[PDB]
């Protein structure tokens, strides 16, 4: 692996000498939990629907309320 | 924003961070010169009334200068004719909870600022280490919006400074080191609302690419991979946060900033080159769509943490008189780009002692791996260069456009890494290496260096005791100022490195100074406070080497010359 024989524009890597091709099945298998994953995207989505309701209420009322149980 | 430039070409300003648009961190003010700096003496000085590390610096705009403070994030405005009195407070009421996702202490690098127009009045933005954006009216302190950018739950946090462009104000993410997901959000400044959200890795529609996407070099790779970099779903716990600094090309409308390392540190667990984490964006302003994007660390097994500053200059490359931008990285490359089609002007070496790396092949881009210096799971790789707080961290550097001398703060520290095993909890750390750091093979670990960005042609270079962390300012005065890390504030002459001046302020310095003119008098400010990642040893109480990420080691006798503290200094003749 010295990162320069690449198998597509943009794509150098290469296992090193000893190590595997893929990870799953692998002694280095990350085992992800597919859950515990997807949590952050999901904390997204709820965080810009909040603000999106914040704007929303700034565009109805003209004064700004961070709290949406408040609007 | 074309005001916002503007009030930046006044030498009464210090309008953002960066100074200006291009970072060139450079004033014309000649009051404080080579030949008289030595009489240079503190004027007045704040104390921000927090301590832990202080990084970023002030801003003046129209008189007042606007002060910030690590957690809790507190800020301050000072008229600057009644520089005793604070003209306006906001203390924000955050979780305590934040401080235990930071990694590398609670700091905070600072302010931007927007005059007054169409949105309307002027604002202060700032962001916080509980993830969120909040904009101040600039004359009373008003609370005006505050939108939730970052959830602290899932180690996401704020610690860049946010960024003014147009009518947006852009909003970084930090947390990689808890397997966050990197992405830079526009949000609108009359409104908060949010624009556009451009993600680090992942499908291209969450990258958000142009249509000619690295068009003018293909080689750099187009589309696709963000997800054929990585195996399976390991992309989405894949950071790549951008927690450093920006740059802005008004004339082409691009924005310039770079993603940051890779998650985890563990390079075993993400075979893959992990695009687009480690890459030097330019991404269009009103619709954040990339039209290049440069990988410098695929498959990164150093965290080299890509998010350094971008310093603009127009330069010649071969006769032609060429817009660049130049950006020193944490790998020890200094990198410099055509800002326009991306093309890569040249990489050099920081300093000879890089090891990861033997060169850049210039044609194609690719740094050339000396496996000797890899990283990878059972094995514990001794002495890589450089360690992963890199030969170059945050500090903003300075360009001298006179000269075309960039003048930087560099670190001088290497290291031994051992990855291992460990599953991701959303919340926990996630970093997966044990680290051992000390100084490289020159003995000491920092140096002030002064370069020619495109022919890679050393000035000058001189040795610092402790890495040189917060940036510089130069001057058309021939001089450059730094503050160091064992607590001084210091001016070398910039044609030779010659020590002109220092002073013994009271803490570690880990921000830039600052410079302006107010009724017809040049100051200089700073601030004391140290902290950061060098300054975790001191700051938390660690006695163990290999905490605080390996620097604890590195960075054990700083405490025999500092303590925390929190102030800031303005000095004048
Ligand atoms: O991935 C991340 O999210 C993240 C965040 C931060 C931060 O929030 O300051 C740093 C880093 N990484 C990092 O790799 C790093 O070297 C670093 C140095 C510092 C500092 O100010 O001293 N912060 C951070
Ligand atoms: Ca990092």
């Amino acid at each position: 692996y010295d990162g320069t024989h690449c198998k597509a524009p943009g794509n150098c890597w290469e296992p090193k000498p000893g190590y595997p091709d893929k990870v799953a099945g692998s002694k280095y298998d990350p085992k992800h939990d597919p859950n515990e994953l997807n949590k952050q995207a999901e904390s997204i989505k709820a965080m810009e629907a909040r603000n999106q309701k914040r704007v929303e209420n700034y565009a109805k009322t003209g004064k700004f309320v961070y709290k949406v149980e408040d609007i | 924003n074309s005001e916002l430039d503007r009030l930046s070409k006044d030498d009464r300003n210090w309008v953002m961070q960066t100074k200006d648009y291009s970072a060139t961190h450079f004033s014309r003010l000649t009051e404080i010169n080579s030949h008289n700096v030595k009489n240079l003496k503190v004027a007045w000085t704040l104390s921000t009334g927090t301590l832990h590390g202080h990084e970023g610096a002030p801003l003046v705009v129209d008189g007042i200068m606007y002060i910030h403070t690590p957690f809790p994030n507190n800020v301050y405005a000072v008229d600057l004719n009644d520089t005793r009195k604070m003209l306006w407070q906001y203390k924000p009421k955050q979780n305590p909870a934040a401080r235990a996702v930071a990694c590398c202490d609670v700091v905070n690098r600072g302010l931007a600022y927007v005059p007054a127009g169409e949105h309307g009045p002027a604002k202060i933005f700032l962001n916080q280490l509980d993830g969120h954006i909040v904009a101040l009216n600039a004359k009373t302190g008003e609370e005006i919006w505050k939108m939730e950018n970052s959830d602290i739950a899932m180690g996401s946090t704020l610690t860049g400074a946010p960024f003014v462009v147009k009518d947006k104000v852009l909003v970084g993410s930090a947390g990689a080191e808890l397997g966050v997901r990197g992405y830079v959000t526009a949000y609108n400044i009359k409104d908060g609302k949010q624009e556009w959200r451009a993600y680090a890795t992942g499908p291209d529609e969450d990258l958000l690419l142009d249509k000619d996407f690295n068009k003018d070099n293909p080689h750099y790779g187009q589309f696709g991979l963000g997800l054929s970099t990585w195996e399976g779903d390991a992309w989405k716990i894949g950071g790549g946060t951008n927690w450093g600094w920006y740059a802005y090309d008004p004339k082409l409308d691009m924005i310039y900033y770079g993603s940051g390392n890779p998650a985890p540190w563990n390079e075993t667990m993400r075979p893959g080159d992990n695009k687009w984490t480690m890459t030097i964006w330019g991404r269009d302003a009103d619709t954040g769509r990339a039209k290049f994007g440069y990988q410098k660390t695929p498959h990164d097994e150093w965290d080299y943490a890509g998010v350094n500053y971008m310093g603009l200059s127009e330069q010649e490359v071969d006769g032609k008189l060429t817009p660049l931008l130049t950006h020193p990285d944490r790998n020890g490359l200094v990198y410099t780009l055509n800002r326009e089609t991306g093309a890569l002007v040249n990489a050099f070496k920081i300093d000879d002692t890089v090891n990861w790396v033997k060169k850049v092949d210039l044609k194609t881009g690719l740094p050339i791996r000396d496996p000797e210096y890899s990283t990878r799971m059972d094995h514990n790789a001794k002495g890589i260069c450089p360690s992963a707080m890199g030969y170059h961290n945050q500090g903003i550097e300075s360009y001298d456009p006179d000269k075309k001398l960039f003048f930087m703060g560099v670190n001088h520290i290497c290291m031994d890494w051992e990855p291992f095993m460990l599953p991701y909890r959303a919340g926990q750390f996630f970093v997966g290496a044990t680290l051992n750091m000390y100084p490289g093979p020159k003995g000491m670990l920092g140096q002030v260096k002064a370069m020619n960005a495109v022919t890679g042609k050393m000035e000058w270079e001189v040795p610092e005791k402790f890495a040189v962390w917060g940036g510089t300012l130069a001057t058309a005065g021939d001089l450059v100022f730094y503050g160091t890390l064992d607590g001084f504030i210091k001016a070398r002459d910039t044609r030779t490195g010659e020590l002109k001046w220092q002073f013994q302020l009271p803490s570690g310095v880990i921000g830039h100074p600052i410079t302006y003119q107010h009724n017809g008098k040049q100051y200089i400010a700073i601030y004391s406070g140290v902290g950061g990642w060098p300054g975790v040893g001191l700051v938390f109480d660690l006695k163990d080497p290999t905490a605080g990420l390996g620097a604890v080691g590195a960075f054990r006798e700083l405490a025999h010359y500092t303590q925390m503290g929190g102030s800031v200094f303005v000095f004048s003749l």
